[PDB]
């Protein structure tokens, strides 16, 4: 595929399938509210070495356990045969 | 104050050597740069801007006086009064208008009065060559 | 993205350790309190310990417990050595994780070396890319500062309140999703529904600190600024109701909302004030019942509201003759709201603030047109004449009618509000006995504004007593049209505040009529 | 003119009573020009 | 009242705030000098190639050029920028190490000379890449509006100008004379006009509010207080005059004449007269404070603090006035 | 109404009734052969139930008329379709819809 | 001469000099607009838009005067586009003139010029976007059709 067409199709897919949810989650990511759960208290700042005798070693980012509350995404399957009917706004 | 409507061109009444510095009481003409009209005094609606055909030395001649007394100019902060040549009239504000006040307008019409006021002194500010 | 994930991991670990530490702290405090209560042989020392360590606000107590960072000041902390050692270990672990102390073993080193190498290799020409790399590099060097700035937005909640909280979050998101879209009917309806759902949630009033941290008041104020900068009055009413309720939730919310007082008062107008809850009501809620906020009031806001009062007192209100009511020449109902705001500002907790009262009376005497046709040097109508004229105006429908709004009652309501405002601006009795020059001057000015004869005469005016009239049908005086005793109450408050009771003869004369 | 600036001769002034907080107004309503302390303002010249 | 009876989440929040206020905030980490040194190194661009005359800008040079481009961008008003604040603070701290020093003991002459050379080199690390023009552009773009970015710019300018550096003064003078703009002095005049003085009404209101002392959702103590409402932004008003006095440091008649009259421009602003006017207003405020406190037998602590603040500001203004005429500028 | 024409024969006896669940792989198109719907692109059969009027009346009648395992073509006139108030940006305000449906996995 | 007078600064210049030239162009455009030059150009365009074709104009002014009719129309549209380009106030002045530029979109003479004028107005003024109606969009689609 030509470069402009490739970029256009990628951007079209992102815009029509992922833009709204990404924007909402990006807005929600600013705050850090956390509940008191057994999983919450199990979080350790430093992951201990499996072999042992090793400390102060950072774990890989984005692989631990997160407990901050983030609302889940909502989507509606596309369908152009259902009967056409305040009314809630349509979903992605 | 930034628009082009307030641009006035000074032309000394001397036939040549107009580029020399102005003198107190020297007769001259004031022209509107954008419209091409010349300031003048007439008997029918006082002082107005007229065309070049009707512009004569009897009505279009004005002089810069140091003060209101009857009997060279620094470019800024000179307080040079304006007096019509061959007349004892001076440029001044038309007395405050209640109707103008009603419309809170700033159009303080200009009138040529034999005594004017004490605020008749004014400064001259040169505009850029671009304007 | 990965840096944000690292910061989130750090804050989550901090919260988990906070819970773990606070459990042990509570247990230790319980044990020490039990020891203090059971063993009180050293009664003086026991009393001193109970006064200092206990019987104190929880924040001060926990600040005292955590004041052992330096060994010099560690003597004042009764915490055990093991607990202090545990906190020191956690602090050391946090410092090590933040990077406080070749192959870039860690992400921070890799990012820093990458940014430096990119900068050295070529002269970057894209401003966005340059800003991105420099911001990222600054985050790498200032991770501890980043955590410090991110801490205020951190919050901890109980597991039993998560569900509703999530719902609240969802609603908030919808409101945010409506910021980037131009205002319209559907967006207005969704905003109203989201605001109502925010109203009905229990978490909204259970955790006011959480709502302040999320900054929902700033969001709704931004939306109101957008809609005001009239079309869509319902949305403005909903925003004003939300702000008033938010102020009524807690005192810190009132302090936070007091900052926007200038804009709220500037945007307060007759047209905006005609329908529903108004920004003037928001300002009144932000200023009501708070003494230090009342003292913090600036004189420019009082000048602005006095100017609005004078303006509405000079000319009639456009919608009154738009409906078809006869022209009168001024706006009593418009000025009623300003008078109410002024008396709310002046009078707090049953007492009068002398500074605000003096400023208000100075502005009022500086602009006599605020007093309307009556109490006017050029006019000289008089209180009794004005009230009788209003009564006879309300008696006949030729001038009273054009009803939703009756001008005859409006005249009496406005004059009563003005009299009440002047009454509560009077100085305190203790200042009067103290002989303060300013208090005597203010009292003399108030006595010069209105006389006693008008007060007694207007109090002597009777009412419209509801008579039986027709059998089985009560002929009642329809309210908001006739003379109600509210005017009498406010202005006898004036009489007590300013003139008081001179002697027994005056008291008997007042009681007689 | 502004506050804190020395007053000069031939300068309009506004006089306010300290005790009563009223200007030295010139009343002309009755057809006879009189002076009274009232809320209306009137300019005065203090000529040496 | 007991802490053990509080809910777990509320106690966790209280402990989090206490730990943030008592431990994290008090911890000090120094990274400005190391970051500036790392950014100042050119790497191996000159080693890989030397035929290019201008070579390539240093990473610090690119950073200051980016900030200068943002400042020079035509906008209605200057907007808040946290990154610029952070980098300006880092640079100012980096060049303030020698000035800040980072039972009296006599200091050897040689030690003073080495300290001065160290300060000169630290300032040369910054002003050789465009910081001197950047601070002028940022000040001009502020349009005479009080804010945090103008404070950061003034602090950076003071740090650069510390010790009366002649090179930076020459650079700023050359830039100002070449551009021939009026925004800089207009903004300076506006900022000087917005300076605050002693306020007696605010003092009375603050004293009464302290006398009340009723808590607002904070246990027993109101937890609501600032520096003082009688004199706010005193640090900013000292920084402005410190920057102005550093411009004319060293008896350089060029600045002493440029400040009085800005020749070559369409409008001239007399900064000296503005300083005199501000001093007159401050003197009037101090006289009013003295008149109020004359009746009282003993000055209270709040009055002493207000007097100290006002006298410190007056001292800075007096020093600036001395700087304007220290050289025989007729 | 809806016109039905068979394409491939079905089971022939197991006809759906009200209250059952039917999955269909269909391909909708305009009258001018302008395709706008196809369940094969999503690789997921479309599930619906007869009796809750979730889908247009013509689609329900066509699905109920034909048996299990049958491939048939349905023509839906506008009055049983969206009619004048058609889908904005998808369907013109007056057009008949051609569907190529195939019933499978009746429940 | 006027079209060459209002030429935008080159994109290859330095940032500071480009900004200075942009400021000079903006104030020059404002000075020319405030004196009624834009209204004068609009009046000339309205006067010249009465005649549909060059032959029709020649029926009233002769062939020699009608030889340059299309060139004059194109120059007028280019001058208007240059006057309103990059100026928010000048574009906002077209709030009441939106129909004036829309109704001439289908005209064969200077179609590119009027299209460029409409593009300049739309990309600068939110007000014209707020007052956009269905018929204008239908006309824009008819342009493609």
């Amino acid at each position: 595929l030509p470069g402009p067409l490739r970029a256009g199709y990628y951007d079209l897919l992102i815009s029509i399938h992922l833009e709204s949810a990404c924007r909402s989650r990006r807005s929600m990511l600013s705050e850090y509210i956390v509940p008191l759960t057994p999983e919450t208290r199990a979080i350790t700042l430093f992951p201990p070495g499996r072999k042992g005798g090793n400390a102060r070693r950072h774990g890989l980012p984005g692989v631990g356990v997160t407990t901050s509350l983030r609302p889940p995404h909502h989507f509606s399957p596309p369908c152009f045969v259902a009967a056409l009917p305040e009314a809630p706004a349509r979903l992605s | 104050c930034t628009h082009a409507r307030s641009l006035w061109r000074l032309e000394p009444l001397r036939i040549s050597w107009s580029g020399s510095h102005l003198r107190w009481g020297q007769p001259l003409r004031i022209r509107h740069v954008t419209t091409g009209r010349y300031l003048a005094l007439t008997e029918d609606q006082g002082l107005v801007v007229v065309d070049a055909c009707k512009a004569h030395t009897k009505a279009t001649s004005f002089c810069f006086r140091v003060s209101k007394e009857k009997l060279e100019i620094k470019y800024g902060e000179s307080l040079c009064f304006v007096q019509h040549v061959a007349s004892g009239l001076w440029l001044t504000y038309a007395a405050p208008d209640p109707k103008a006040l009603r419309l809170g307008v700033l159009k303080k019409k200009a009138i040529l009065h034999q005594e004017g006021h004490m605020d008749d002194a004014l400064f001259l500010t040169r505009c850029q060559q671009e304007e | 993205y990965f840096c944000d994930q690292e910061l989130q991991h750090r804050v989550e670990s901090l919260a988990a350790f906070a819970e773990r530490y606070v459990d042990k702290l509570q247990a230790n405090q319980r044990s020490r309190y039990a020891l203090l209560m059971r063993a009180f042989t050293m009664s003086a020392a026991e009393t001193a310990r109970r006064t200092r360590e206990f019987r104190s606000p929880p924040q001060e107590q926990i600040n005292m417990l955590l004041h052992f960072k330096d060994e010099a000041d560690e003597e004042d902390c009764p915490l055990p050595e093991d607990i202090r050692q545990d906190l020191q270990d956690f602090h050391q672990d946090l410092l090590a994780h933040c990077g406080i102390q070749k192959k870039p073993q860690s992400l921070q080193e890799l990012v820093s070396h990458m940014v430096v190498r990119w900068a050295q290799e070529d002269y970057v020409q894209s401003p966005e890319l340059v800003r991105a790399m420099f911001s990222l590099l600054h985050r790498q060097y200032d991770g501890l500062g980043e955590l410090l700035r991110a801490l205020p937005r951190a919050y901890t909640i109980s597991p039993s309140s998560v569900e509703d909280t999530m719902s609240l979050l969802e609603c908030l998101g919808q409101i945010r999703s409506l910021l980037i879209v131009q205002m319209g009917p559907q967006e207005e309806n969704l905003m109203i529904q989201s605001i109502g759902n925010i109203m009905n949630n229990k978490v909204f009033y259970q955790h006011p600190n959480l709502m302040r941290a999320l900054g929902m008041h700033e969001t709704v104020m931004e939306v109101m600024v957008n809609v005001l900068g009239i079309r869509f009055p319902k949305m403005v009413t909903s925003c004003c109701r939300f702000l008033c309720y938010f102020c009524r939730i807690s005192r810190q919310n009132q302090r936070s909302m007091f900052d926007h007082l200038s804009y709220l008062l500037e945007n307060s107008g007759i047209g905006l004030g005609m329908q529903g809850s108004t920004p003037l009501d928001v300002a009144a809620a932000s200023v009501i019942d708070n003494n230090e906020l009342a003292l913090a009031l600036q004189e420019q806001d009082l000048e602005k509201v006095v100017s609005y009062l004078a303006g509405c007192g000079l000319q009639s209100c456009p919608m009154l003759l738009a409906k078809g009511y006869p022209d009168i020449g001024w706006n009593p109902c418009g000025g009623e709201r300003y008078l109410d705001f002024l008396r709310f500002a002046v009078f707090v907790n049953g007492e009068s603030v002398e500074e605000n009262a003096n400023v208000v009376v100075r502005l009022l005497i500086r602009k006599p047109e605020c007093f309307g046709p009556a109490l006017r040097g050029e006019g000289g109508s008089g209180l009794l004449a004005a009230i009788e004229e209003a009564i006879r105006i309300s008696e006949d429908p030729a001038r009273d009618g054009p009803n939703r709004v009756h001008l005859g009652h409006a005249i009496m309501s406005f004059y009563a509000a003005l009299i009440d405002l002047l009454g509560r601006c009077a100085p305190e009795m203790h200042l009067i006995q103290a002989g303060k020059g300013e208090a005597l001057r203010i009292r003399a000015i108030l006595r010069s504004l209105v006389p006693l004869d008008d007060l007694v005469g207007i109090i002597s005016l009777p009412l419209q007593i509801p008579t039986l009239g027709k059998d089985g049908a009560l002929v009642q005086p329809k309210m908001s049209a006739s003379f109600v005793p509210d005017h009498k109450a406010s202005m006898v408050l004036f009489l007590d505040r300013v003139y008081g009771i001179e002697n027994q003869d005056f008291l008997l004369h007042v009681l007689d009529v | 003119r502004s506050e804190g600036e020395k007053v000069r001769v031939g300068d309009d002034l506004i006089l306010v009573s300290v005790s009563s907080e009223r200007y030295l107004h010139l009343s002309t309503a009755s057809g006879e020009l009189q002076v009274d302390a009232s809320f209306m303002q009137t300019l005065w010249n203090m000529n040496p | 009242t007991p802490l053990y009876n509080l809910p777990t989440h509320r106690a966790c929040n209280m402990f989090l705030e206490s730990y943030k206020a008592a431990w994290i905030l008090t911890e000090d980490h120094s990274f400005e000098d190391r970051m500036i040194d790392d950014l100042s190194k050119a790497g191996e661009q000159e080693e890989e190639e030397e035929e290019v005359e201008e070579k390539k800008p240093d990473p610090l040079h690119q950073l200051v050029l980016h900030f200068s481009r943002t400042a020079l961008t035509e906008k209605s008003k200057l907007d808040e920028d946290y990154l610029y604040m952070a980098y300006a603070d880092i640079m100012a701290k980096s060049c303030h190490l020698e000035e800040g020093g980072e039972e009296e003991v006599e200091v050897s002459f040689e030690e003073k000379e080495m300290e001065k050379q160290r300060l000169l080199y630290q300032q040369s690390r910054l002003h050789t890449r465009g910081a001197a023009e950047m601070v002028l552009q940022m000040i001009s773009a502020c349009k005479g509006e009080t804010g945090a970015m103008v404070s950061s710019t003034l602090k950076l300018g003071i740090s650069i100008l510390n010790g009366g550096n002649a090179e930076v003064q020459q650079k700023m003078l050359d830039y100002l004379k070449d551009k021939k703009e009026v925004g800089f002095f207009q903004s300076i005049q506006a900022l000087m006009q917005t300076c605050s003085v002693l306020d007696l009404n605010a003092f009375e209101r603050q004293n009464k509010a302290e006398g009340l002392g009723m808590v607002n959702e904070d246990g027993t103590v109101i937890n609501r207080q600032n520096g003082e409402k009688v004199m706010a932004d005193d640090e900013f008003t000292q920084d402005l005059f410190r920057f102005l006095q550093l411009l004319c440091e060293g008896h350089n008649n060029d600045f002493q004449n440029y400040l009085r009259t800005q020749t070559g421009n369409t409008t001239t602003i007399n900064i000296i007269i503005c300083t005199v006017d501000y001093l007159l207003r401050l003197q009037e405020s101090i006289s009013d404070f003295y008149w109020y406190y004359s009746g009282k037998d003993v000055i209270e602590e709040q009055g002493k603090r207000n007097f100290s603040k006002a006298m410190s500001v007056a001292k800075q203004v007096f020093n600036s006035l001395t700087e304007y005429i220290q050289g025989p500028c007729t | 109404g809806v016109e039905i024409e068979t394409i491939s024969p079905g089971d022939g006896r197991t006809f759906p009734k009200k209250g059952q669940t039917c999955v269909v792989h269909y391909t909708g198109m305009l009258q001018n052969g302008k395709k706008f719907d196809s369940s094969r692109d999503r690789n997921k059969p479309f599930k619906f139930r007869i009796g809750k009027q979730e889908v247009i009346k013509g689609f329900e009648e066509g699905a109920a008329q034909m048996s299990l395992g049958q491939r048939a073509k349905l023509t839906c006139t506008p009055d049983v379709a969206y009619g004048a108030t058609g889908h904005p940006g998808v369907i013109p305000p007056n057009a008949t819809l051609i569907f190529d449906v195939e019933l499978l996995n009746l429940e | 001469d006027l079209i060459g007078y209002f030429e935008p600064p080159s994109e290859e210049l330095q940032h500071e000099e480009k900004q200075s030239k942009l400021r000079s162009l903006r104030n020059r455009q404002s000075l020319f607009q405030e004196e009624g030059m834009l209204s004068l150009v609009l009046n000339c365009i309205d006067r010249l838009n009465v005649y549909t074709t060059a032959a029709h104009f020649a029926e009233y002014a002769g062939e020699e005067a009608a030889e340059s009719w299309k060139e004059i129309v194109n120059l007028l549209y280019e001058l208007l586009a240059s006057l309103i380009r990059g100026n928010r106030a000048n574009c906002a002045l077209f709030s009441t003139n939106l129909d004036w530029v829309v109704s001439k979109l289908d005209r064969l003479e200077a179609s590119s010029g009027i299209l460029e004028v409409l593009y300049c107005v739309l990309i600068e003024s939110p007000e014209v976007l707020n007052i956009i109606q269905e018929n204008h969009i239908k006309s824009i689609i008819s342009l493609l059709d």
